[PDB]
């Protein structure tokens, strides 16, 4: 079973990078589609972006293109997320979600899409 | 972009009575693989969301048998057979066929 | 990444007259040829191993003795090769035989083998394909002194027989594939094992272990699997082989009865 653990909460003045990490266990990071989901307080949780098991690798939301970059370290099995140019609306809880990229035997397998296992949230707050 | 609608927004349910939550998609969620990818998530206050139901009606591991999924095409329902004290919180439906992945606005279920 | 996954039970069965191989590379037709070599004795006690992974260390390393008769009725993808050596760690050399769908790699290095070695297949999302990893077979492989890549000898009900000998520097492998009609896995009759490879290895081999392939689950990280195989031991024995008109060994007598 996939178990996800998180990095620490942070506060930073706008205009610098945020490093949000997610450590996987049970399954290595190359077997898993990895996604990142933002939840502002008082609002519904929305998807920032994540893996595509076919026809490309990584997709981003239309409202996060040009800010968000996601890197994957296979050696430490860690999914890092960075976004520059913080705004006061970005005070939010960030969730790393994951799924198996496929389902089935090596002879018979199909592509799987979704967010099954969710880690704990990291609170990124932007203030003075 | 696929927009999701939840119905009703807040549903006051007594203990043990079944509760029904409607999820509606403005675009048909049929994927080229054959499966349709809609998932039902439950969130408690102070807790991350966990996957109750993947692929319309299949139950995720560790999920009790009181959560059922039904419907297809553009009409989806989550039916809870028994509401207990652990069922309070906000419910979401999500799709995974067409990028970007989207979520419902959430339904709050309480006791009294 | 050494993980203990395989448990193994064993029963005992009869070899009947299996395990005969061609003792040299000389064509003989319509003759009775008596040769003294390391043969699997007739009607000998052969151990049937059932290795099960269900989704502790119960898969010990078998002795090699003077050479090994190996048999399996399983398909070509479950049993994927063998491990030979003495200490099976980084202090001594060891021989690794790994088959896959396209070819066989035979490779002698100083492997630090895992206690329960198995080749694992996993889907890679960047390569977008099921790949095979040896990181559960060994943790390192250094000072590596031999490599041999060729066409595989576990290919596609079908009984697969091998004889491994380690004689004066050469690792000799003999093999045969016999279509066995549904019944007893070790059949009656004769099927002589043709010489498959002579490898100029020159290492000490006292212990051996079978390699299995395990698949990741994607639905207790690995899918549950089973593999049944027979191990017998060669002895210095004198055989009288019958070569028919076409050069095939069609009969033999083991000279102790
Ligand atoms: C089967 O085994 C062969 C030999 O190990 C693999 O072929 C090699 O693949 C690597 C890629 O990591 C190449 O660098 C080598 O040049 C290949 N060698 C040969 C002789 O082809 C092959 O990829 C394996 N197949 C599977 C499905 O695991
Ligand atoms: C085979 O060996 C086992 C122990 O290794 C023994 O109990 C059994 O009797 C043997 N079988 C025969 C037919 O001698
Ligand atoms: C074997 O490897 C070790 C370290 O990798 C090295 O110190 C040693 O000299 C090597 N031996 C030979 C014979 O190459
Ligand atoms: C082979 O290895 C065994 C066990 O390590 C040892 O007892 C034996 O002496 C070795 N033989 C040779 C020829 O090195
Ligand atoms: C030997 O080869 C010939 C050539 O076709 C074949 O007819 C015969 O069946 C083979 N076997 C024996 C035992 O003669």
């Amino acid at each position: 079973e996939v178990q996800l653990v998180e990095s620490g909460a942070e506060v930073k003045k706008p205009g610098a990078s945020v490093k949000v990490s997610c450590k996987v266990s049970g399954y290595t990071l190359t077997e898993l589609s990895m996604h990142w989901v933002r939840q502002a307080p008082g609002k519904g949780l929305e998807w920032m972006g994540g893996f595509d098991p076919e026809d490309g690798e990584t997709m981003y939301a239309q409202k996060f293109q040009g800010r968000v970059t996601m890197t994957e370290d296979t050696s430490t099995d860690t999914a890092y997320m960075e976004l520059s140019s913080l705004r006061s609306e970005d005070t939010a809880v960030y969730y790393c979600a994951t799924s198996t990229a496929v389902a089935g035997t090596p002879d018979l397998f199909d592509y799987y899409y979704g967010m099954d296992v969710w880690g704990q949230g990291t609170t990124v707050t932007v203030s003075s | 972009e696929i927009v999701m609608t939840q119905s009703p927004l807040s549903s006051p349910v007594t203990l043990g009575q079944p509760a029904s939550i409607s999820c509606r998609s403005s675009q048909s969620l049929v994927h080229s693989d054959g499966n349709t990818y809609l998932s039902w998530l439950q969130q408690r206050p102070g807790q991350p969301p966990r996957l109750l139901i993947y692929k319309i009606s299949n139950r995720f591991s560790g999920v009790p048998d009181r959560f059922s999924g039904s419907g297809a095409g553009t009409d989806f329902t989550l039916k809870i057979s028994r509401v207990e004290a652990e069922d309070v919180g906000v419910y979401y439906c999500t799709q995974a066929t067409q990028f970007p992945y989207t979520f419902g606005q959430g339904t709050k279920v309480d006791i009294k | 990444q050494c993980v203990n996954l395989i448990t193994r039970t064993q029963s005992y069965t009869n070899s009947f007259t299996r395990g005969v191989y061609y003792p040299d590379k000389v064509f003989r037709s319509s003759v009775l040829h008596s040769t003294q070599d390391l043969f699997l004795p007739f009607f000998s006690n052969v151990t049937w191993f059932h290795a099960i992974h269900v989704s502790r260390f119960d898969n010990p390393v078998l002795p090699f003795n003077d050479g090994v008769y190996f048999a399996s009725t399983e398909k070509s993808n479950i049993i994927r090769g063998w491990i030979f050596g003495t200490t099976l760690d980084s202090k001594t050399q060891s021989l690794l035989i790994v088959n896959n769908a396209t070819n066989v790699v035979i490779k002698v290095c100083e492997f630090q083998f895992c206690n329960d070695p198995f080749l694992d297949v996993y889907y890679h999302k960047n390569n977008k394909s099921w790949m095979e990893s040896e990181f559960r077979v060994y943790s390192s492989a250094n000072n590596c002194t031999f490599e041999y890549v060729s066409q595989p000898f576990l290919m596609d009900k079908n009984l697969r027989e091998f004889v491994f000998k380690n004689i004066d520097g050469y690792f000799k492998i003999y093999s045969k594939h016999t279509p066995i009609n549904l019944g007893r896995d070790l059949p009656q009759g004769f099927s002589a094992l043709e010489p498959l490879v002579d490898l100029p290895i020159g290492i000490n081999i006292t212990r051996f272990q079978t390699l299995l392939a395990l698949h990741r689950s994607y639905l207790s990280g690995w899918t549950a699997g089973a593999a049944a195989y027979y191990v017998g031991y060669l002895q210095p024995r004198t055989f009288l082989l019958k070569y028919n008109e076409n050069g095939t060994i069609t009969d033999a007598v083991d000279c102790a009865l």
